[PDB]
């Protein structure tokens, strides 16, 4: 039913960017919350920034840790969720999730298998 | 921002033990409307986190009944009446009603005697 | 390396 798939992560080099991708499955991807949490090899989850349903107008937040590098977007049309980086560093090295809402109050309801990003050499 | 700090660190038990897990928040963590969005996930070593207690309270479907969530405020806690094999991994509380959301540093819950 | 290469709120 519910499928959510990352791609886009890999080996970068210090700085630059790269855009990570989430294609879903299953269920009206225009009417839920999405994610993109990070753990780093390191430990915690870190939430980045999130993005809302139409009920909602689509708003947006973000962490400060990525709050002017870092921009999510959605293809509502595609069902894709996006996740553009840019001027990478150390602490982005880290296992990128997308997560999608449920239809209470649930942030993270359905996590994707996560893709990897290594950025330091 | 307000923090969440999760304790203990690391939580060891027999299977069949009941476990706890305390969150305690840095400052009120209920939202504008009435929620509390203090959520609880568990992922087991090398596999995604999964959602177990949305709410303060509410227990996700598909999550069996030993696992529990409770307290509003700024302690709130996690409770699993028996815990079993596959139960063992790190678990981390979410607050999700004040952004930037945050989560906890995790509570790994591994084998003890 | 490679090719041309209180405080809280
Ligand atoms: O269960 C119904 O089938 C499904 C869809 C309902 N619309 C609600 C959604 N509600 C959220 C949401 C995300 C965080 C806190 C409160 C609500 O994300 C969604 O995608």
């Amino acid at each position: 039913e519910v499928k959510l798939v990352e791609s886009g992560g890999g080996l970068v080099q210090p700085g630059g960017s790269l855009r990570l991708s989430c294609a879903t499955s299953g269920f009206s991807f225009t009417d839920y919350y999405m994610a993109w949490v990070r753990q780093p090899p390191g430990k915690a989850l870190e939430w980045l920034a999130f993005i809302r349903n139409k009920a909602n107008g689509y708003t947006t937040d973000y962490s400060a840790s990525v709050k002017g590098r870092f921009t999510i977007s959605r293809d509502n049309s595609q069902s894709i969720l996006y996740l553009q980086m840019n001027t990478l560093r150390a602490e982005d090295s880290a296992t990128y999730y997308c997560a999608r809402g449920d239809y209470y109050g649930a942030w993270f309801a359905y996590w994707g298998q996560g893709t990897l990003v290594t950025v330091s050499a | 921002q307000v923090l969440m700090t999760q304790t203990p660190l690391s939580l060891p038990v027999s299977l069949g033990d009941q476990a706890s897990i305390s969150c305690r928040s840095s400052q009120s963590i209920v939202h504008s409307n009435g929620n509390t969005y203090l959520e609880w996930y568990l992922q087991k070593p090398g596999q995604s986190p999964k959602l177990l207690i949305y709410k303060v309270s509410n227990r996700f479907s598909g999550v069996p009944d030993r696992f529990s969530g409770s307290g509003s405020g700024t302690d709130f806690t996690l409770k699993i009446s028996r815990v079993e094999a596959e139960d063992l991994g790190v678990y981390y509380c979410f607050q999700g009603s004040h952004v930037p959301y945050t989560f906890g540093g995790g509570t790994k819950l591994e084998i003890k005697r | 390396s490679t090719s041309s290469g209180g405080g809280s709120a």
